[PDB]
């Protein structure tokens, strides 16, 4: 009885465990995604800066 | 609800986005005040989709048409359901674009475009569970190709995870002489390549062919052009808008038709220019493409097909299974089960059953060379290039949007040509 | 007690649910109101009918479920429907915006926001539970919600109810009424993550079922509601050892403890007769050696594979009606000495039998005819294999250009998860070819 209470604890724990680090492994990939994302946008935002100013650095 | 943020911008994105808000105004029998006065419990059930509900019972596009000179929009608000639209929601510069697209990208778009995130954010924050947008608008203008890919980049920054829908209309010299437009096109593709979920491309070459030689309609008018185009957008919009078996969002129909995310350009069709099987033979016929481009020189990685109108869906079910049999080669073997069908009771003003074709075919790298070719063309002389770099760009960013898209035509070859084995 | 509670999870869960739960009220008498006159001890009992239905001092029989969707306008026709009576509110819940026939939305970015809530509203069902037996889990393999918050929610269970049972009745993807080019990797997505949670699982291939009512109800184009009024019927069959009572009753685990040799080999083999419509039964009983005979021709199973190439494993004959054992063993003992019934060798051979007396009941308007008998057999048989071979192979076509996989990294999967889930299904697949070998 004591191994079937052990088992049923081990896979309840495991099963705990192996799903926790999936959820921050995903929270973990989903962000870094997200901001690769607005990184390239904000890239976006200087590069455009630099193209109005460099019109004015034309008179 | 589920709500859409529609768009439009420029010349061409205000004419044929007044247009598509005729028809399926019309459809839901709202007339040019914004009361219904339809039939249907069925013409409201998705209403909120394209409109909000204001007091006294009046339904209100949730339509943001823009521009950079206020001549285009003066006629929208004249011509019928001009009324119809919020005032506040019309936002125009007066200092134009003049079909030049650093104008409307990076110098007077940019000047205007905050004010047109403020109208985009008092409709949105408005909605239960927004969808995403749509947008309309020409690759060959200045303001509408510009500032209608600034204005995507600037939404995708505030609304990342939100789709991203566009009728972009490509340019053809059968139509607007205008000389600098492969120019424009080329560095609008580079954009909606990477910022958008699902692009239409609606193509003048392909919709003068069709008035000329179908329709049989000399000197077609862009009236004409546009006649076409808003029976397509209401066909692919059509199970958005109606109850079916199909309950489907912008993300859950971008998933199934989208295998690959930079190959989201779709050649849209439409059949009557009748009987369930010549109805099916019609649309997929090149001739009824609204993308200069032959399916039978590509392979359809996917397809989307909506039938409108009582017809025996027995029927339908058992004539997409013939093309398919009979054009197996023209289907990527390596996506089972690529063609889905939707078929809507509710057929169009005038037809008694219609059919609006989506393609997603590596074909359409043919239009991507036609511009491509008349880019390079122009490219390599500099030809007006003086008003680009006028506007502070440089001859980098020109050699870069021609990279990116000889990369996109290469990576639809590569899928073409690849086997299950 | 030995109540079950049954989770009805995305449109196929939920609509299935409805056609489960009406036809369940039917059978017991019980009203949309939920009033049952027939139950004399008001507020509560030990009865059969009870292990699905609890009871409110008011009189209002409450079915033991709890549907979930992320999205509300399918449970919303629930809310308004005939017999919105018949649930608390808080049975129903709903999210905003789905999973878009993405896993990934299901099991995590969507899913999280909602998991605690449904475990907080099941435990508070379980916690009127005397005798907990277990859970029924009705879900579809293909939409992104039956798939991801499925296994996001099986996983979850057993770490709150430990080994507690669960079983789930899965709707197997069919091109004829798909919506989705991605449910291939849906399913081995979530059928991977389940399979060590779940105790028995009852495919319903939606193609078989779909040629059953074209075939033998003559429904030019089946609906939904077409398919679920006859899976109901199935559904029915399986749990009416759980809401009835009789002398011949054999109560579904004792079947269950036959058809899971190993813990892995878990997906029953579903046959169903008969299926006719009122215009042919009329003036025509089917037998029990009728119905029975029509449970070994492969067009009434569930799910579409050929049982005479494989080898069985296990065989149940469930029978509901007008019954009795030696009209059982006449027809079992015909179609011993003239079918292609192969055991494996180290399996017994006997047909085990149960006979519940309550006969079918149909639904209004529906298109089977009321029948006096029935008969759901239950066949462990390594053919159900092929169901995974079809739906593995189309996984294979797509992942290897990786189609469609940017949707599932986009919302924080890895491809590993990809390759373990389909190395999994490889090695269920060489399971039961392993079982099938001979001994030595
Ligand atoms: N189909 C169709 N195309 C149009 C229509 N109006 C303009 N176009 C197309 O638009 C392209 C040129 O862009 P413009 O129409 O000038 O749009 P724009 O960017 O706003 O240009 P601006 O007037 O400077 O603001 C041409 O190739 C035309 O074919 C129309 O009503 N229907
Ligand atoms: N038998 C049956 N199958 C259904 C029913 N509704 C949907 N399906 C199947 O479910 C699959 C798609 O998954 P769905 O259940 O519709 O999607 P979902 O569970 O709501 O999850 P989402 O993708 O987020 O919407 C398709 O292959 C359909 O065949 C139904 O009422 N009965
Ligand atoms: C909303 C919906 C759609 C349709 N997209 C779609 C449909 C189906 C599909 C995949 N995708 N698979 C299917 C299977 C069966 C039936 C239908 C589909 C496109 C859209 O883009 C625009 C952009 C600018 C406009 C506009 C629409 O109208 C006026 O301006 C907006
Ligand atoms: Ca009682
Ligand atoms: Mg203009
Ligand atoms: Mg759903």
């Amino acid at each position: 009885i004591q191994k079937a209470i052990e088992e049923n604890n081990n896979f309840i724990k495991m099963a705990k465990e192996k799903l926790a680090q999936k959820m921050e492994s995903n929270k973990e990939n989903r962000e870094a995604h997200l901001a690769a994302m607005l990184e390239r946008l904000q890239e976006k935002d200087k590069h455009a800066e630099e193209v109005r100013k460099n019109k004015e650095l034309k008179e | 609800m589920r709500e859409i943020v529609h768009i439009q911008a420029g010349q061409c994105g205000n004419q044929i986005g007044a247009k598509f808000w005729e028809v399926i105004s019309d459809e839901h029998g709202i007339d040019p005040t914004g009361s219904y006065h339809g039939d249907s419990d069925l013409q409201l059930e998705r209403i909120n989709v394209y409109y909000n509900e204001a007091a006294g019972n009046k339904y209100v596009p949730r339509a943001i048409l823009v521009d950079l000179e206020p001549g285009t929009m003066d006629s929208v608000r004249s011509g019928p359901f001009g009324q119809i639209f919020r005032p506040d929601n019309f936002v125009f510069g007066q200092s134009g674009a003049g079909n030049n697209w650093a104008k409307g990208h990076y110098t007077e778009g940019a000047e205007l475009v905050d004010s047109v995130l403020d109208v985009v954010r008092k409709e949105s924050e408005s909605c239960d569970c927004l969808q995403g947008f749509q947008l309309t608008h020409s690759l060959g203008g200045g303001t509408g190709s510009g500032m209608g890919t600034l204005l995507i980049s600037k939404i995708r920054e505030e609304y990342p995870d939100r789709i991203m829908n566009t009728f972009s209309v490509v340019p053809s010299p059968k139509v607007s002489d205008t000389v600098v437009e492969p120019y424009n096109a080329t560095l609008s593709v580079h954009q909606l390549v990477e910022n958008t979920d699902e692009t239409y491309c609606i193509d003048n070459e392909a919709l003068y062919d069709i008035c000329f030689r179908t329709l049989k309609l000399t000197t077609p008018t862009y009236g004409d052009l546009n006649h076409l185009v808003s029976a397509t957008m209401s066909g692919v919009t059509t199970c958005l808008r109606f109850p079916g078996q199909l309950n489907a969002d912008l993300r859950k129909l971008a998933v199934n038709m989208v295998p690959f995310p930079r190959l989201h350009f779709f050649m849209p069709g439409f059949a009557p220019l009748l009987t369930v099987p010549e109805l099916t033979q019609q649309m997929f016929d090149a001739k009824n493409m609204m993308a200069a481009c032959d399916p039978r020189h590509g392979r359809y990685l996917t397809v989307a097909a909506v039938f409108r109108g009582r017809m025996s869906m027995k029927e339908v079910d058992e004539q997409m299974l013939n093309v398919q049999n009979k054009n197996s080669s023209y289907f990527v073997e390596w996506i089972p089960n690529n063609v889905k069908t939707a078929v809507c009771d509710i057929p169009p003003r005038g037809l008694k059953m219609s059919a609006t074709f989506i393609g997603n075919s590596t074909a359409i790298q043919e239009l991507f060379k036609r511009i491509s070719e008349q880019f390079t063309a122009m490219f390599r002389r500099k030809a007006f290039l003086h008003w680009y770099t006028g506007e502070g760009m440089d001859e980098m960013e020109f050699t870069e949007a021609e990279s990116n898209m000889n990369d996109l035509v290469s990576e639809y070859q590569q899928y073409q040509d690849a086997t299950a084995d | 007690m030995r109540e079950c509670i049954s989770i009805h999870v995305g449109q196929a869960g939920v609509q299935i649910g409805n056609a489960c739960w009406e036809l369940y009220c039917l059978e017991h008498g019980i009203q949309p109101d939920g009033q049952m006159p027939s139950d004399k001890t008001i507020g509560g009992g030990d009865d059969s009918f009870n292990t699905f239905f609890s009871e409110t001092g008011a009189g209002k029989h409450v079915p033991r479920a709890v549907f979930v969707d992320l999205e509300p306008t399918v449970i919303d026709e629930v809310r308004t429907g005939t017999y919105r009576q018949l649930f608390h509110p808080e049975q129903l819940i709903t999210g905003k915006e789905d999973a878009a026939n993405n896993y990934a939305r299901g099991h995590y970015t969507i899913g999280k926001e909602i998991i605690d809530l449904v475990l907080d509203r099941i435990r508070k069902l379980a916690d009127q539970c005397t005798g907990l037996q277990g859970f029924l889990v009705f879900h579809s393999f293909g939409g992104g919600t039956g798939s991801g918050f499925t296994s996001l929610l099986m996983e979850r269970l057993s770490v709150d109810y430990g080994k507690k049972s669960k079983l789930e009745f899965s709707i197997y993807p069919a091109p004829q009424v798909s919506t989705a080019v991605v449910e291939p990797y849906n399913s081995i997505l979530t059928t991977h993550t389940t399979l060590e949670h779940s105790d028995c699982a009852f495919m319903v291939d939606n193609e078989a079922i779909y040629d059953i009512c074209r075939r033998n109800l003559d429904i030019e184009r089946p609906t939904y509601t077409n398919l679920n009024r006859l899976i109901s019927q199935i559904v029915s069959s399986i749990t009416a050892s759980l809401r009835f009572d009789g002398a011949l009753n054999v109560d579904l685990t004792e079947f269950q403890t036959n058809l899971v040799p190993y813990p892995r080999i878990h997906f029953p083999l579903a046959t169903y007769a008969p299926v006719i419509s009122a215009e042919k039964a009329y003036h025509e009983q089917l037998s029990v050696a009728e119905i029975t005979n029509a449970c070994f021709e492969p067009a009434n199973q569930m799910v579409k594979c050929d049982p005479r190439h494989g080898k069985y494993m296990a065989c149940c004959l469930l029978y509901r009606g007008d019954v009795v054992p030696k009209d059982v063993n006449a027809a079992i003992a015909t179609i011993k000495t003239k079918r292609s019934i192969q055991f494996v060798d180290w399996c017994p051979t006997g047909f085990k039998v149960g006979i519940n007396y309550q006969p079918p009941t149909v639904v209004p308007g529906g298109d089977l005819a009321k029948v006096q008998r029935a008969v759901c057999m239950l066949s462990n048989t390594t053919a159900i294999a092929e169901a995974w071979a079809r739906l593995d192979h189309k996984f294979d076509l797509m992942y290897a250009k990786r189609a469609f996989v940017h949707w599932y990294v986009g919302e924080g999967m890895e491809e590993g998860e990809f390759s373990e889930a389909r190395e999994d299904m490889a090695a269920l697949e060489k399971d039961y070819e392993e079982v099938g070998v001979d001994s030595v």
